[PDB]
């Protein structure tokens, strides 16, 4: 309780409290000082002289003869129950809300505890979206990560409430029971102002869908460890939902690129090494900790699916952060520059994005049997009108032809009418639709990807 | 044997005090629960013991107990399809016991000890056994296990137990010294399996990909690497060399590698067929896997223990071929045990022996002739990362002037969709003018004559291209068009493969040979008619184009009339004008 | 112009990365021998 | 002797010892162990508190109890002879053959003594090679060290080969003894692997030229600072074979790059101050130590000329191995990887390879009194062609003067017929009709560099 005085050596960051045994490495201690004020800290680097302490806030106001840490737990953790599903908490897990605090029914540990390679299954069904371009081309699957790789000036959070505002997993297309999978949303947030904290706060309770999630917020004036300590509490969250309440989580995380600058801080202080302009060694050893966190197991029957939302430094796509993140997440879905300039939303340029679990969760029973057909169709398509675009562009419109005209045209209607999408809620059968009608400006035959039984049925 | 405690703990590096005679390169067991680890460093009486687990939560205080046996493998039967951790414990085992979660300290035998196997001698007493001969083999599925001699073991035989059926905890063949052998052995991973002598490889390594078997071959006994940014292709190309290839096992590694990759091989592998016998595809597959968010040093441990799998196999008379997958990995775990025992580092970061390290791994891989007279071959097949996409990494750079073939993917051709996106101007194979005795034998008479027709078609129709960038498909000749579209038929056409096909997915080389064949006669035949004088618009649209353009989705069941019919349509359809 | 401005970038990000290793390891020499001359004081 | 018990540290490639004053500094040591097995060493920085080695094999299974060092010889010495001419060591000098090893007739160190500046002589005879690219542009005399900036994929193991299979003298060109003077290889290979090793073995067995030259091994799978020693034993055998028994050697040293590696790494394992980009500050004077050992002295006949083969590593002349490697011999032949592409062969780019000591080893009364002058007037020309290439990439082929295109064709046709020789033996005559021939496409009076007189003499 009053244990463990007699520190020795503060210094900026650290703090170096002597003869202490019973600390084990990584455990969580509590500087109190001189005024009753109390603040955290971490036993990094316990040795038999002296166990070096790192403070989570600040080091104001701090003596070596009035201070004194004492444990709080072996290892960090946080309570989870089932009732926060329509909570919204900050960082560390503290309730900021206009209700009490929660009871727990147990405490679980917030880090590590990888899965075993052989208790897990193959992402299977699929996850609509209401977006034309990702369900059509790229669509998401139940339990995979697909970033979006953002900007410093486009619409992402907008697009990020969008998504988390209309998705729903469609029981009815390919077979089951309609009302028995639940759904949920573990919306995390790092480094946001107040004009976007309150733009999601409103959003998410105008539509009243605040009734299926939870929220952590991580306000850019607060101590860097809780935007490092966010991610963590919400995957908690998310894989005890998920592997035992059954639930279909979807988390959606904001800004890695702060995550990733807090990260690049809080190590600097320790003297390791700088890896590659700025950020330490094991930044891809840090990612991969907490993406590999969702993924669907057998034998359970919940899951858990991620976008983490990150904005590419100077539009670099070699960059160490987005190239970290593309070496460990499986597809990515890149929003585009030139598309916004033109007043296109949400602007998204379907050229260097896919996904790669994509084909798993689509065809023959899945959605409808002409899926991955019109992908291929609309991607050459645009493909071709792109490159006479680009040939035109460059000579003159003088000594065009037709099947060019015809490719042209499909390009600007396709820009105009299939990315082009406001803030409607498009169902899988209506962008099909629209697939269609736009396939219907091409002559029969020379679209020479898909069947002909689908051709005889539609267009 | 040696009994000491912890002094200091410091992420994944332990100290421990009061350890004198503890040597050099050992196991030891740490802490209270068993967390093997490595000394790698000795002052005074300490040593700085380097844990493979989690190491969090450990007090100062709790005993550390050595062994003496530096990292060993337990190589026998009942290897082969099954999954393996770094350190070579069965992944199967430990989740039916200990829940779907990966726990430390669980402790597991290598192989298993309660099947048994029907036994049969090949050693009558008073023989003469020496190092590295046969004693007798037990059937696997659709194999032959052999039980060799443990290398620098010799004697006298003195009783051999008869034929039946006996565990892998029985001494079956008693030497005159007193010693016992069983039915496996256990060798350190730190050292190489000695040989007769090496060979020098004349054989291809037919993987299926018609870029790979045809531009940059790679002889049966050599190495090669695939670098490339992100998003390019190199696991589809990894995993479809894994199930096409022409050996008789395959040894994945993976070591920083997403497990969703490890769980498609295992829940893919058992529905397929190995195209040499006929049995299920997984019964010739011993994959390893730990995974990106499992510990890092067993990252290390994980590339040794694959290399001396496929060295052990080498040594029983089979041909396997072993893929790594990042070796960059690899080299961020050893500058990160590096940065903790805190030495002074090399460019960016690396501590200056990565390149020995590299050399070492990539050395021990050739084909040899083994100490029981029979041949062997070990293929190697390394991936690599770069940090940003540039062949300019210390990993990327010593990793060359090391290798055999070289295999540069591109993100140009990966981001239009021109997939396996290996950029036919940026590679090179030195295995390419040691296999012609080998083509000339087996494939065709005239096939080298061919095949350099089709790359300096590719190397002068590239100077062109970039005046067509320039000025336009129009000002070009009847000469330079004629150019453009037959290097664009064979880009779209040969070189191009869609691996998710149920029948363009492998491609024989006498199929290779055939659609070269049919795009150098269409060039041939078009050349004299264009001199003839006819234009290039209607040299184009004949419908023969894309009777040629559908070449590589018919089958190898009856490719030959298909070609034949082809090659007689061209002659036809280029005779009236 | 763009091609020339990439380049540029990349020499640059290349020259300003090869000087965090001259402070690193000048630090490193720093504190070598702050811990030898905390020992020198007679012999 | 067993003497030197009590070291009392050991991490990587250095081990100390406690009191320990009567090791001479750089001796010889061995480090026998618990079991028998001997390893060796070398002593640096003897002090009197303790002594640091240099432990060559490795350090696997030396424990601090058992373990002991023992004193060899106080200076490092090669036991050297004559018979010794058919033999095949490896790195420190055992015998990896199925004979015992030599009985020695002198044993001499192995690091140095220089030559007097006062005791040389100009190197002037002239060693032609069969390569027009080498004999008429870059001559190679006896007596000068010229390397190979060779690259990653290129050749260069057989154009060594070749060199060394067709180099003879020309006796009847200058006046001397008809037939006198066949060569003798020391052939000296750190880190190659198994196939160059075995191509290079082939090759030497199929000419008969092995059983006159002496073979250090030092492949890939074994220790470093072995590497670091082999180049000095096959040096000190050299020096001897020459300067006492009137030989001709030729010493091919492969791969110069793995050398610094070693010595880089056993620098910064001793933090050493690195001089740049790594490898440390006396970099340069160890090239210059097993660099300026070949030359010819007056009195004797003997002569030692070298061919350092190294990679440069990333295509770049900028890097310090080639930057140092280039100050300090005289000379320099590089491959070219563009060249190499279109079937060239030898790829030897003739512009950025030069040698110093040709202007005193060719002219009249030794070659022939007109090959200077040709060599200036080919270069002069050929670049003149080069920069008409960038001409046309900036203008096209259509829009240039009448004679830019004879430029044009002289530079194509330099690089089809003067440079591509297969694997053909020429002679200085037939390479000087060649040269003679493409010299004749241009028109007269456009080479100022030739003199009238033998401009009208050979046309």
């Amino acid at each position: 309780k009053k244990e463990y005085t007699g520190i020795t050596y503060i210094s900026g960051p650290l703090l170096f409290v002597e003869n202490a045994k019973d600390l084990a490495y990584g455990a969580i201690v509590d500087i109190k000082d001189g005024t009753g004020r109390v603040r955290g800290g971490q036993v990094i680097e316990v040795s038999e002289e002296y166990a070096v302490i790192q403070v989570f806030e600040e080091t104001t106001g701090l003596d070596l003869a009035t201070t004194s840490v004492s444990l709080v737990e072996d290892v960090a953790r946080l309570g989870v129950s089932k009732e926060m599903l329509g909570r919204r908490f900050n960082g560390i897990g503290k309730p900021i809300d206009g209700l009490p605090p929660i009871t727990p029914e147990k405490r679980l540990p917030i880090t590590g505890l990888p899965l075993n390679p052989v208790a897990r299954r193959k992402p299977e069904q699929f996850i609509q979206t209401g977006i034309s371009t990702i369900d059509v081309m790229n669509t998401l699957v139940r339990g995979q990560k697909l970033p979006i790789f953002s900007g410093s000036g486009l619409p992402a959070n907008e697009i990020a409430a969008q998504i988390a505002r209309q998705a729903t997993v469609r029981p009815d297309l390919s077979g089951e029971g309609e009302k028995e999978e639940p759904f949920a949303v573990v919306f995390a947030a790092m480094g946001i102002t107040q004009r976007e904290l309150s733009y999601f706060i409103q959003e998410f309770e105008r539509t009243g869908a605040l009734s299926r999630s939870v929220l952590f917020l991580n306000k850019a004036d607060d101590p860097t460890i809780e935007r490092i300590l966010t991610p963590r509490m919400a995957l908690t969250v998310a894989e005890y939902l998920a592997f035992e309440h059954d639930y279909h989580v979807l988390v959606i995380l904001t800004d890695m690129t702060n995550y990733c600058e807090a990260l690049r801080e809080i190590g600097a202080a320790r003297e390791e090494i700088p890896g590659r302009r700025g950020y330490p060694g094991y930044m891809y050893t840090d990612l991969a900790t907490i993406y590999e966190r969702a993924g669907v197991v057998e034998g359970k029957k919940g899951s858990v699916t991620q976008i983490p939302i990150l904005s590419m430094p100077d539009d670099d796509r070699t960059h160490p952060i987005p190239d970290l993140t593309g070496y460990i997440t499986e597809g990515q879905i890149q929003l585009s520059r030139e598309l916004h300039r033109k007043g296109i939303y949400p602007p998204i340029d379907p050229l260097p994005s896919l996904s790669r679990l994509m084909n798993n969760g689509v065809g023959k029973g899945k959605t409808r049997e002409d899926h991955k057909q019109v992908s291929d169709q609309l991607y050459s398509a645009y493909a071709n009108g792109v490159d006479i675009r680009k040939l035109v562009a460059i000579i003159g419109e003088d000594a065009l032809t037709e099947n060019d005209r015809r490719y042209l045209q499909f390009a600007d209607a396709f820009e105009r009418f299939f990315i082009n999408q406001g803030q409607q809620n498009r169902s899988i059968e209506e962008s099909l639709q629209i697939a269609w009608a736009l396939l219907s400006m091409l002559p029969q035959g020379e679209l020479k990807r898909i069947s002909k039984d689908h051709i005889g049925k539609y267009y | 044997m040696i009994q000491g405690v912890i002094q200091k703990i410091a992420g994944p590096a332990v100290i421990a005090k009061g350890m004198l005679g503890a040597r050099m390169y050992d196991i030891c067991k740490v802490g209270e629960e068993g967390l093997v680890g490595e000394i790698i460093r000795l002052d005074g009486d300490t040593a700085f013991v380097q844990v493979y687990e989690d190491t969090s939560g450990l007090k100062v205080g709790e005993p550390v107990v050595s062994t003496g046996l530096p990292l060993a493998v337990e190589l026998g039967p009942g290897m082969l399809n099954g999954i393996y951790d770094g350190i070579q414990r069965p992944l199967e085992r430990i989740r039916e016991k200990t829940g779907i979660y990966i726990t430390r300290g669980v402790v597991v035998h290598a192989l298993d000890r309660e099947k048994k196997w029907a036994w049969t001698p090949m050693v009558k007493p008073g023989d003469e056994v020496r190092g590295g001969m046969v004693l007798g083999t037990v059937p696997e599925f659709g194999f032959t296990h052999k039980i060799l001699v443990p290398p620098d073991v010799r004697g006298r035989v003195k009783e051999v137990k008869p034929a039946g059926e006996y565990t892998v905890e029985e001494p079956v063949v008693v030497l005159e010294d007193g010693t016992e052998l069983k039915m496996y052995h256990t060798w350190p991973v730190r050292r190489a399996r000695p040989v007769q002598r090496k060979l020098d490889p004349n054989t291809p390594f037919l993987t299926g990909m018609r870029i790979l078997d045809v531009l940059f071959p790679v002889a049966m006994g050599g190495t090669a690497a695939i670098p490339g940014p992100f998003g390019s292709g190199k696991t589809v190309t990894q995993q479809s060399l894994a199930k096409w290839s022409n050996a008789d096992v395959v040894v994945y590694v993976g070591c920083g590698e997403r497990g969703n990759e490890m769980t498609d091989v295992l829940v893919e592998f058992p529905e397929l067929t190995d195209p040499k016998t006929g049995g299920p595809l997984m019964h010739r597959t011993v994959l390893i896997a730990n995974t990106s968010n499992m510990p890092v040093a067993a990252r290390e441990a994980s590339i040794y223990v694959g290399v001396t799998i496929a060295e052990y196999f080498r040594d029983q008379g089979f041909s396997v071929a072993l893929m790594a997958d990042s070796t960059s990995r690899w080299a961020e775990a050893l500058r990160e045990i590096s940065s903790r025992l805190e030495e002074m580092p090399a460019e960016e970061g690396y501590p200056p022996y990565l390149a020995a390290r590299l050399a070492a791994f990539y050395e021990r891989a050739g084909k040899v002739i083994t100490l029981g007279g029979e041949e062997g071959a070990v293929t190697i097949v390394g991936a690599v990362s770069p940090p940003g996409g540039d062949m300019s990494e210390p990993v990327t750079q010593s990793t060359l002037r090391i290798v055999g073939a070289f295999w540069r993917l591109d993100a140009s051709l990966a981001f239009r969709r021109h997939f396996p996106a290996i950029n036919w101007n940026g590679s090179y194979s030195l295995f390419t003018s040691a296999l012609d005795p080998w083509y000339r034998e087996n494939v065709a008479e005239d096939y080298p004559e061919l095949r350099d027709a089709i790359s300096e078609l590719l190397q002068r129709e590239a100077g062109l291209q970039e005046i067509v960038q320039l000025v336009g498909p129009d000002a070009l000749q009847d000469a330079e068009r004629l150019v453009i579209e037959v290097g664009r038929i064979i880009r779209e056409d040969f070189l191009q493969q869609n691996a998710y096909h149920e029948v363009d997915a492998y491609c024989s080389m006498k199929k290779a040979y055939g659609i070269m064949k049919m795009i150098l006669a269409f060039y041939k035949e078009a050349e004299a008619a264009i001199k003839r004088g006819v234009s290039i618009d209607e040299i184009l649209q004949l419908p023969v184009l894309e009777r040629i353009g559908r070449a590589r989705y018919v089958s190898e069941e009856e490719f030959p009339a298909y070609f034949e019919e082809a090659m007689k349509e061209i002659q036809g359809a280029f005779k009236a004008l | 112009i763009p091609g020339i401005r990439a380049q540029i970038r990349f020499i640059q990000q290349v020259l300003e990365q090869r000087e965090r290793e001259d402070t690193f390891r000048l630090k490193r020499i720093k504190g070598k021998i702050e811990a030898r001359e905390a020992e020198e004081e007679g012999g």
